[PDB]
């Protein structure tokens, strides 16, 4: 379990999780706030 | 003695080596010092020869790898069936195949991408698919979404079974080396059990499920009203109502009165006229014959009993005066080197895929397929590309064998040795014939361009000026059209409409008509011959000079993949066999792009179109325009890119976006292909200084890509760009004008 | 020696029997680290105590709802309490998160520093917010009747009973949720329907749990 | 060893380089498990037809064995105390307990006599041999007290079991092809042995 | 069916191959059935 979390700490896994989080955050913002051009 | 041989518990299932990147390589397990390491880690991840010298461990690794691949493919099939059941218009399409567009992908309503969900019919909105799954499902007799859902669950279960099989046969019970080396037994089991029992069980499914359901679907009865297949198996009186042969049961089979099975085992030929696909009764008889043939073929090699042939004896028996020892030693090569096997199997698997493309365009096997012009173009193009890639792979792994596994002290005056020993003659003759083909094939096009530009069309190579008729192909075509009368008495029609004859139309569209061959077809076929011969030249030269040449006498010691041997002796860039695969990749792209352009233009010009006479999609311009380069430039590329360039603001806009994106990626490849890593390393030096100035220099030292990785990135982005460009062009064109 | 959840297999090395309800059930090895197992022990106790409290609420409200006392069924109770009284929903939500975040943050930073909330910084209180074990905060407030400091073997018996009733109420609350998702009824209505026809009114007659 | 007649043409009891589920310990044990389930299957697929033939059970029962609700496309008897899925969940739980404790004694010999099972622990101490636990319940009477008598009884169990496995495969093939019960095939083959065979029913 | 043309051809093929262990019985019986099916379906044309 320590080695499984060490594998989850590797670079492509964390890049996948973090870009999934960032892309999902942007997607939810563009859903609830549709089409922001200003402000 | 052929038997099951297995070692118990070789490798412990543990997460330890997941946490140590590059564990498999003694060089890479030391850790990363520069950035090159990462790329190396991914490039050599599946190169099992560089991991161990032991053939057994390698064989086990490839076995479980294959299981992983099969589980992935089963996940993919599961996905296609699930998306076909839950997010599609398949039932609506079943009710009206001629006026509903097959769609099985829907997008979510965010950032405006909802526009891609277009009006495909059936009260549905989504992306029109061109994979052809709907026609495959209708041909199999599937009628409801529930059956597709059940197939999706089944395929997911099979994926889980394949991943368990991989883990099991690597970590728990991993086969021994002499198990893998039983090639006679492997051929027997795969020819009998796989191909034989495969086509037997499929013919079973066809005769018992496909034929009645599709006969009712061609009769016109509503799909929901058609009896479910288990009722077709259970009550044989219904099977006798459609085909009275089934009343007698399996009594004519065992008593050898097979002629009474002629209701559902036919030899009609042609196409189903109301449906535009091959007769499923012909396909059922075909799969029964194929089954019996392969089960006969699978009892050829000796295993645990005296009867049966021996592969080494058949190989060592064919020796002549011209070839010396002949096929001696080849058995030892093909039972100890995975790369030789991979080269053979890739070559034949690619060739087979290209044959699949041609035979599936010419003899449409699925109902309502020939008139789904987008599906036909997509299938042909796709399988042609797959084919070409597998052929280039064949040349690659042939060369890898030549460098790593070739050992002449068991391979001394042999077929392979003589090939290596007269390679200069082989390559020089191939060289000359490639130049000859290039000059005369391409020169006719340039000649025509010049004559047309100079206002002298009567001096061109065309059907009205200097004619170059494909007499041989026309004769073979005519012969195959006249075949049902004399040389195939029991055939009601020809095997394909393209030989000659009438015209089968479905829903106002042309399914297939006779394809005529003129000067333009002569010219494109010799272009095809030229490009294929050049590709063969590059790849074959790569494999024949992989070990040594007059330039690099000890090239074998430098490996399969290496950049060069320095700027000396005039310059030795791209001397490795890998670089020959790299150039063969570009030439394969060239060849197959001209092939799919030939297919696209010819089908849209002389075959496809509506029936009122027949009005073709481009009016029949092929015969007069396909003799000049300007004709291809204007009437094909420029004219047919109208649909892609004006696809904005509609559901096809994604094809415009991927048109531009693919052009971009293609151009982006030229930076890698035209440059070299010295410049980039020095640029990175300056940037590294800038990072050092602000205490943000990484501990893993930024390095420019290697020479061979620069070439690899180049060719990969080049292929992706070009192929995706033609993809977007083709799909937007054929979906809009189809 | 000790009874395992799966007879025949040995328990894992990180589950010794010191914990209450330690049956060696860790097939995914989620608690190999002692700190992660400590955190999961406290999460198990918090989920269990909320499930016992909520499940007794479900059972009492359903007993009061089948007999004609006017009690709602639990999937309608929040709506009829917010609409019967003049309670606004978001203010009661925010007050709940205020009080619960205070108490739960005290519990959080007592897990992080295992004696620190009894320094007198909260109003004047000392050793009444000092814990005793992980997830066992017995002082004068949380254990007012004082059963965790006399007859320690009986206190271990109560720890075992607490973990067992908590696991039972967690699967009971999952039962109420899935049971209502299938049947669309209150739970003791489903109990009366099972007592009416046991052989014919059960999960193999809905058309939901096994769709065959 | 019980039933060792040397009939192994495809060589699957080879101890050298064996593993997985192809081991003599798994194959002999699965052979007797299939044998015992097929003895019960043969007796159970015969018995309603012969008890309806002798006039002991009524005609509402005594149906063909594939019409019981095994295959509801082939027919299903309504008149059980519940739906067959209500029966089937009881079967899931019961066979899960039985088969799973049997698996645990195979993988860990003797492990079913320590953890509390309502006083049922001396019954499941097993032996140092799978497929033949014995004890106070699996061998109630002391039958096979002599070791040679025990070998003879194991050999008789092997032979009766292999015959019953062939019989159950025959019940399946016969039930698919002629669509009738096996005792009906007895009556039709004993009435007309020439005109009622496999050669007629094609 | 007993005594017909196809029956005599199949029996003659099986005896002709078996006249020319269990493995030899299976192999020559499969060859005799193949040869007999070939001759029966070839004498219909
Ligand atoms: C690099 C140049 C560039 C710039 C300046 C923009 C800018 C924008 N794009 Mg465009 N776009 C670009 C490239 C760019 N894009 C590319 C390359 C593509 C193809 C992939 C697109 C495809 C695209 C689509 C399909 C859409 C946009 C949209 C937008 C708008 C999004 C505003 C937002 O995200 O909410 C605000 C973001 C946040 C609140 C997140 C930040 C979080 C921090 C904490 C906030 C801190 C603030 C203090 C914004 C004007 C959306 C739009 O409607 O345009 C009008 C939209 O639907 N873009
Ligand atoms: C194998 C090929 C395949 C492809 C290309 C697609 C593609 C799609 N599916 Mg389909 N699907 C498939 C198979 C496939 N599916 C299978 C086998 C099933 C049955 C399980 C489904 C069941 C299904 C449903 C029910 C739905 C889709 C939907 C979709 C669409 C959006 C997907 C999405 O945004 O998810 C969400 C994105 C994520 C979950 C991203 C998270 C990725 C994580 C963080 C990666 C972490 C890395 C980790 C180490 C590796 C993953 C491990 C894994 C065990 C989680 C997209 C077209 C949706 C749709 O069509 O809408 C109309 C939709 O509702 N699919
Ligand atoms: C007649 C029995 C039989 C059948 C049907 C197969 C079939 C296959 N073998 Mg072969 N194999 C056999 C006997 C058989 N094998 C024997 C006797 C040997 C030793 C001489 C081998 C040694 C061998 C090697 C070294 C490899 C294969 C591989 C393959 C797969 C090729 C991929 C493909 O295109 O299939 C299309 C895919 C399908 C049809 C999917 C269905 C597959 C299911 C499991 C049915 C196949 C029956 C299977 C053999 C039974 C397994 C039972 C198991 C629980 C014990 C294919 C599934 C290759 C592979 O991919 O391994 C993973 C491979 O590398 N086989
Ligand atoms: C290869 C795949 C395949 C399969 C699976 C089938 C299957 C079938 N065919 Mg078909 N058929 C096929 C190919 C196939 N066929 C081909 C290629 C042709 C063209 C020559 C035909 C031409 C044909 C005709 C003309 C007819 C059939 C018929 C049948 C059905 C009855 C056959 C029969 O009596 O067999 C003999 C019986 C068996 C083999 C029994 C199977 C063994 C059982 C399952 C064993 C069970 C044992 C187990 C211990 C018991 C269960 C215990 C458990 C409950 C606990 C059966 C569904 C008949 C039919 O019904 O049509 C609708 C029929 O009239 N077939
Ligand atoms: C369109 C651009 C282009 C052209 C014209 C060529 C041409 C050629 N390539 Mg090249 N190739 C190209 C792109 C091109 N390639 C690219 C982009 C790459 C990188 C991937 C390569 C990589 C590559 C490889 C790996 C190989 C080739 C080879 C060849 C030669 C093939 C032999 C032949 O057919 O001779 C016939 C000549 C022609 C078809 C050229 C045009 C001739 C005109 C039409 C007629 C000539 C008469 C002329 C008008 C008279 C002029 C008089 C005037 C000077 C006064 C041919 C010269 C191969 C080779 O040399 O082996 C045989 C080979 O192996 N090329
Ligand atoms: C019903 C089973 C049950 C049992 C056996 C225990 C047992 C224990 N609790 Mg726990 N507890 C429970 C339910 C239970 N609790 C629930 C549902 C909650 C959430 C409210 C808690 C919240 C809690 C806290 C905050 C603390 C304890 C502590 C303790 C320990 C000492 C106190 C004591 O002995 O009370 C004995 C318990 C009973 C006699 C159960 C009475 C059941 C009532 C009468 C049911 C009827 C009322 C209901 C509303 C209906 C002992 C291990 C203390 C501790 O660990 O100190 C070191 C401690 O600080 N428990
Ligand atoms: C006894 C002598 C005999 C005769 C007169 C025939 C005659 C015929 N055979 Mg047959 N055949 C025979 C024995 C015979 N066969 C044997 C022993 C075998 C090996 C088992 C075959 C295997 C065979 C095959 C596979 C085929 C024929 C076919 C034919 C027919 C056309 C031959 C042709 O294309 O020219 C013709 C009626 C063909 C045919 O059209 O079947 C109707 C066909 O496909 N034959
Ligand atoms: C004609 C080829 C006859 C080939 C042929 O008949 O070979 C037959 C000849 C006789 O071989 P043996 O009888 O010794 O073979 C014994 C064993 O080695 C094979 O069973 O083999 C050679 O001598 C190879 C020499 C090839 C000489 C170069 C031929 C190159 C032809 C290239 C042009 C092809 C154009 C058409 C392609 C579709
Ligand atoms: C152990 C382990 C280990 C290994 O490693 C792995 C695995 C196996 C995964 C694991 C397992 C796990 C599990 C089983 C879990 C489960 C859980 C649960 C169920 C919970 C619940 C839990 C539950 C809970 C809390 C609940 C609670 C409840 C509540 C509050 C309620 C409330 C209410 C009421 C009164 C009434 C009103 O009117 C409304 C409401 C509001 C509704
Ligand atoms: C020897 C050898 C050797 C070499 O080495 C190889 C080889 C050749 C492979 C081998 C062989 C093998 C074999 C032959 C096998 C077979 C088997 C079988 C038949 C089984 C069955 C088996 C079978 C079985 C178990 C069965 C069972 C059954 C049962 C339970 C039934 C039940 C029932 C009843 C009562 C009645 C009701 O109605 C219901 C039911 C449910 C229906
Ligand atoms: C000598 C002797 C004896 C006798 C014996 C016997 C009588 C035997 C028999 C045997 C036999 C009588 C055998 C047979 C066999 C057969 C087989 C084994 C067959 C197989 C078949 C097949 C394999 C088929 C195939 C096919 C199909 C399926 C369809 C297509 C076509 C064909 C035809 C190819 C005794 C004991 C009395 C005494 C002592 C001495
Ligand atoms: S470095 Fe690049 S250029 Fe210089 S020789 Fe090696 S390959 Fe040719």
């Amino acid at each position: 379990m320590k080695d499984f979390t060490t594998y989850l700490s590797t670079a492509p896994v964390i890049a996948t999780i973090w870009f999934t989080f960032t892309a999902g955050l942007l997607i939810e913002i563009n859903r609830y706030f549709p089409d922001p051009l200003v402000f | 003695k052929v038997k099951i041989a297995v070692d118990r518990n070789p490798v412990e299932t543990s997460f330890e080596k997941w946490a140590k990147p590059g564990h498999f390589s003694r060089t890479l397990s030391k850790g990363p010092n520069t950035t090159t390491w990462i790329w190396n880690l991914h490039a050599d991840a599946h190169d099992f020869d560089s991991h161990t010298s032991d053939l057994e461990e390698i064989s086990r690794k490839v076995f479980s790898a294959h299981f992983g691949q099969l589980g992935i493919i089963f996940i993919w099939l599961s996905g296609m069936y699930f998306h076909g059941a839950r997010f599609s218009n398949y039932e609506a399409w079943l009710s009206d195949p001629t006026h509903i567009k097959p769609s099985a992908q829907v997008v979510w309503p965010i950032v405006g991408q909802e526009i891609l969900n277009g009006d495909v019919g059936g009260g549905f909105q989504g992306i029109q698919i061109t994979s052809g799954f709907f026609q495959l499902w209708r041909a199999s007799g599937i009628t409801s979404e529930l059956q597709l859902y059940t197939t999706a669950i089944g395929g997911l279960v099979m994926a889980a079974a394949m991943f368990f099989a991989g883990w099991f046969h690597y970590h728990k019970a991993a086969p021994k080396l002499e198990w893998f080396q039983n090639v006679e037994s492997m051929l027997n089991h795969h020819l009998g059990g796989l191909l034989g029992l495969g086509s037997l069980a499929w013919a079973g499914h066809q005769i018992h499920v496909s034929l009645p359901v599709n006969k009712l679907l061609d009769a016109g009865v509503d799909p929901k009203e058609i009896p479910l297949p288990h009722d077709l198996l259970l009550n044989r009186a219904i099977m006798a109502d459609l085909y009275p042969s089934f009343a007698k049961g399996i009594a004519p089979f065992f008593t050898l009165n097979w002629s009474e099975y002629s209701d559902f085992l036919t030899f009609k030929g042609g196409l189903n006229p109301v449906t535009g696909g091959l007769w499923l009764s012909d396909t059922a008889h075909h799969h029964v014959a194929i089954a019996v043939l392969f089960l006969v073929a699978g009892h050829m090699y000796r295993t645990n009993w005296g009867i049966g042939h021996s592969m080494k004896e058949i190989l060592e028996a064919h020796r002549g005066p011209f070839t010396g020892e002949g096929h001696v030693g080849l058995y030892e090569i093909l039972t100890t080197s995975w790369h030789a096997q991979l080269a053979i199997n890739l070559a034949l698997f690619g060739s087979l895929s290209i044959i699949v493309a041609h035979h599936m365009y010419a003899m449409p096997p699925y109902p309502y397929l020939a008139t789904d012009y987008g599906t036909q173009l997509s299938l042909f193009t796709h399988h042609t590309w797959i084919g070409g890639f597998c052929i280039v792979g064949a040349g690659a792994h042939a060369a890898i064998f030549m460098v790593r596994d070739y050992d002449p002290t068991n391979n001394y005056n042999n077929l392979l040795d003589r090939v290596i020993r007269h390679r200069d003659a082989i390559i020089s003759h191939l060289n000359w014939v490639c130049i000859f083909l290039g000059f005369h094939s391409f020169g006719l096009y340039i000649h025509n361009d010049t004559m047309s530009a100079l206002g002298r069309p009567q001096d061109m190579f065309s059907d009205t000026a200097i004619q170059l008729q494909p007499v041989f192909a026309q004769w073979i075509q005519n012969t195959h059209f006249l075949a049902p009368q004399l040389t195939a008495p029991n055939a009601l029609a020809a095997t394909s409409l393209t030989w000659g004859g009438d015209l089968v139309a479905v829903g106002g569209k042309v399914a297939m008509m006779p394809i005529s061959l003129g000067t333009s077809d002569f010219m494109v076929h010799h272009i095809h011959a030229f490009t294929i011969h050049v590709t063969v030249l590059i790849l074959l030269k790569g494999v024949l000079f992989a070990r040594s040449s007059r330039l690099i006498p000890d090239k074998a010691n430098l490996g399969f993949r290496f950049p060069c041997d320095g700027p000396g002796r005039g310059g030795t860039c791209q001397v490795s066999a890998w670089d020959h695969v790299f150039l063969g990749l570009f030439w394969m792209y060239n060849s197959l792009s001209i092939v799919i352009f030939h297919f696209s233009w010819k089908m849209q010009s002389d075959v496809w179109g509506t029936v009122t006479g027949v009005s073709h999609i481009t009016g029949g311009n092929f015969a007069q325009s396909a003799n000049t380069i300007n004709g291809w430039l204007r009437d094909f590329l420029w004219a047919q890119s109208s649909q892609v360039i004006q696809s904005y603001g509609s559901a096809l806009s994604a094809y415009g976006l991927i048109f531009l994106g693919a052009h971009f990626v293609w151009a982006f490849s030229l930076m890698f292909l035209f440059s070299g890593r010295g410049y980039w390393q020095e640029l990175i030096e300056s940037i590294v200084w800038a990072h050092n100035k602000l205490k943000v220099a990484p501990a893993i030292q930024p390095r420019a890509l290697s020479i061979t990785q620069g070439r690899a990135v180049g060719v990969a982005h080049y292929l992706l760009g070009g192929i995706a460009t033609t993809w977007s062009f083709f799909l937007a064109r054929i979906i809009s004008v189809g | 020696v000790r009874p395992v959840w799966f007879p025949g297999n040995p328990p894992p090395a990180h589950l010794d029997g010191s914990l209450a309800g330690d049956y060696g059930f860790d097939p995914l090895f989620l608690g190999q680290e002692p700190q992660t197992l400590k955190w999961y022990v406290q999460a198990e106790l918090v989920h269990g105590r909320f499930a016992m409290l909520g499940a007794a609420g479900i059972i009492l409200t359903s007993i009061g709802a089948k007999v004609g006392l006017g009690f709602p069924e639990w999937y309608d109770a929040g709506k009829v309490v917010v609409e019967k009284n003049n309670i606004d929903f978001p203010t009661l939500m925010v007050i709940q998160f205020y009080l619960m975040g205070w108490a739960e943050t005290k519990r959080w930073y007592d897990f992080k520093n295992p004696g620190s909330q009894a320094d007198g910084s909260f109003l004047g209180f000392t050793e009444e917010f000092k814990g005793l074990e992980n997830g066992y905060p017995g002082g004068r407030f949380f254990d007012p009747m004082g059963l965790s400091r006399g007859d320690a073997a009986k206190y271990q018996e109560y720890k075992q009973k607490e973990v067992k009733n908590g696991r039972l109420a967690m699967i009971a609350c999952l039962g109420f949720a899935a049971q209502y998702a299938a049947t669309g009824k209150g739970p003791l209505d489903n109990l009366a329907d099972h007592l009416a026809d046991p052989n014919h009114v059960n999960f193999a007659t809905n058309g939901v749990s096994i769709p065959i | 060893l019980p039933g060792d007649f040397g009939f192994d043409p495809l060589g699957l009891l080879d101890p050298v380089n064996s593993g997985g589920f192809i081991e003599p310990k798994w194959l002999q044990y699965s052979e007797v498990i299939h044998a015992r389930w097929a003895m019960l299957g043969a007796a159970g697929c015969i018995a309603p037809e012969v008890l309806g033939a002798a006039g002991l059970i009524p005609d509402a029962t005594n149906i063909k064995w594939f019409e019981s609700g095994v295959i509801p496309p082939a027919g299903s008897y309504n008149g059980y105390w519940a739906d067959p899925y209500t029966i089937f969940f009881v079967e899931i739980v019961a066979m899960q307990f039985a088969e799973l404790r049997r698996l645990q004694d195979f993988r860990y010999p003797g492990s079913m006599g320590q953890q509390y099972f309502l006083g049922l622990e001396a019954i499941f101490k097993g032996s140092g041999d799978a497929a033949y636990p014995g004890g106070p319940f699996f061998n109630l009477f002391n039958l096979g007290k002599t070791e040679a008598a025990m070998k003879e009884l194991k050999l008789k169990e092997i032979k009766n079991g292999r015959l019953a496995m062939l019989a159950m495969l025959g019940y399946g093939a016969q039930a698919v092809m002629t669509g009738k019960g096996p005792f009906q095939n007895l009556v039709e083959h004993l009435a007309d042995p020439v005109n009622n065979n496999i050669l007629t029913n094609f | 069916f007993i005594g017909s043309s196809t029956n005599l051809i199949m029996v003659a093929s099986t005896t002709a191959t078996l006249a020319a262990t269990i493995v030899d019985v299976l192999a020559m019986g499969a060859a005799g059935h193949g040869l007999g099916v070939g001759i029966v379906l070839g004498l219909k044309g």
